[PDB]
């Protein structure tokens, strides 16, 4: 298994080695949505 | 009599030197078989899908459960990881890389898809079977839930409740987007959250009988879909039924929440603060709990 991706874009687990960019919910900031 | 036969099916793999696993399908297996009550003439089967090692972890924690306090008559059936994996790649491989963790098509993936090619797995003599996550507790008696079938419509295959958070209100993002309008993704009553694979109805002639379902298998069905609702997950099974129950939810019986009470929260925290409540409410007498991403169930 792997850990689901916090970002609104690119593949469903986290570190997408095909995403560049993370787009976060709402409320959220960081490289993994983190505060 | 003619004996009549009830059928239950458990993934069991990777399970020796895994204590955190072996807890959890004893807490499911013991409350499972303290509550059944089936009839003189009835057999309860289970099945389970396991590599050899933990089929002997199966016998091992089996043996000390079984026969059950009840007294009714049990079987239990082991079916090799290997052996349905290579059964099921040809028909499942081309979802594989929408529903995978992550990409591409590896054969350790392939048995996350076993209830999707179900019915083309199990023998034809079994026209029914219910598929069960071992990371359960079961407060009622699991013949209740066979009558669940009687209430299939027409066109429907599968019984399987609502996913009880927000994580496809995530997952269909874009489609969201760029329907503004959509029910896809939406809490209930009247949006469509997705489905939880932990508790399955899958009336395997159903699905061997339905032209829509065997269409939807097909290769370029499942691109078509995939590219339709931009959709990506790894959740396999899971993602596959959420995915078809968005554009043919005659397909499916939604089961009551309390039948799959999930009680992960993990994406309250992870971006859904406010509309968590509205995907994880569930209320009614609990049959089931499911102790999903590794949540205690209480007692
Ligand atoms: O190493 C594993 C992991 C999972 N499972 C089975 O697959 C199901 C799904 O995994 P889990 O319940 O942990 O996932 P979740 O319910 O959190 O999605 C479990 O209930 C087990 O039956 C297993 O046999 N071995
Ligand atoms: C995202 O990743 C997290 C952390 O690895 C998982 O806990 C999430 O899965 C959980 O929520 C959705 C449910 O359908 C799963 O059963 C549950 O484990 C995953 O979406
Ligand atoms: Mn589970």
């Amino acid at each position: 298994q792997c850990e689901s991706n916090p970002c609104l874009n690119g593949g469903s687990c986290k570190d997408d080695i095909n995403s560049y960019e993370c787009w976060c919910p709402f409320g959220f900031e960081g490289k993994n949505c983190e505060l | 009599v003619v004996p009549v036969d009830y059928h239950l099916l458990m993934m069991f793999t990777k399970a020796e030197h895994n204590a955190p696993l072996q807890a959890k399908a004893r807490v499911a297996l013991s409350s499972l078989l303290r509550l059944a009550k089936f009839e003189a003439h009835e057999v309860l089967n289970l099945h389970f899908v396991s590599e050899e090692a933990s089929r002997e972890v199966a016998k091992a924690l089996l043996r000390e459960l079984l026969p059950p306090a009840a007294g009714f008559k049990c079987k239990v059936i082991f079916h090799d990881v290997a052996v349905l994996t290579d059964k099921l790649f040809p028909v499942v491989e081309a979802m594989q890389k929408y529903f995978s963790a992550g990409s591409g098509t590896y054969y350790s993936d392939s048995i996350f898809f076993l209830s999707v090619a179900m019915h083309q797995i199990m023998p034809k003599e079994i026209p029914r079977i219910i598929q069960l996550d071992l990371d359960l507790k079961y407060k009622t008696n699991i013949r209740e839930l066979f009558e669940e079938f009687d209430n299939f419509l027409p066109g429907a295959v599968i019984g399987i409740a609502r996913e009880m958070q927000p994580v496809y209100r995530h997952t269909f993002w874009q489609f969201r987007h760029e329907n503004p309008k959509t029910r896809v993704g939406d809490p209930p009553p009247e949006g469509l959250p997705g489905f939880n694979s932990g508790v399955m109805l899958l009336n395997l002639e159903a699905m061997r009988q339905s032209p829509l379902y065997s269409h939807l298998l097909e290769p370029s069905w499942v691109q078509q879909l995939a590219d339709k609702y931009h959709f990506r997950g790894h959740l396999g099974d899971q993602d596959f039924f959420t995915m078809i129950g968005m554009e043919h939810p005659e397909l499916f019986h939604v089961l009551d929440c309390t039948w799959n009470r999930q009680l992960c929260t993990w994406w309250r925290d992870h971006g859904y603060s406010d509309v968590f409540q509205a995907y994880f409410r569930c209320e009614g007498h609990v049959k089931i709990y499911h102790g999903n991403c590794n949540t205690p169930i209480p007692e």
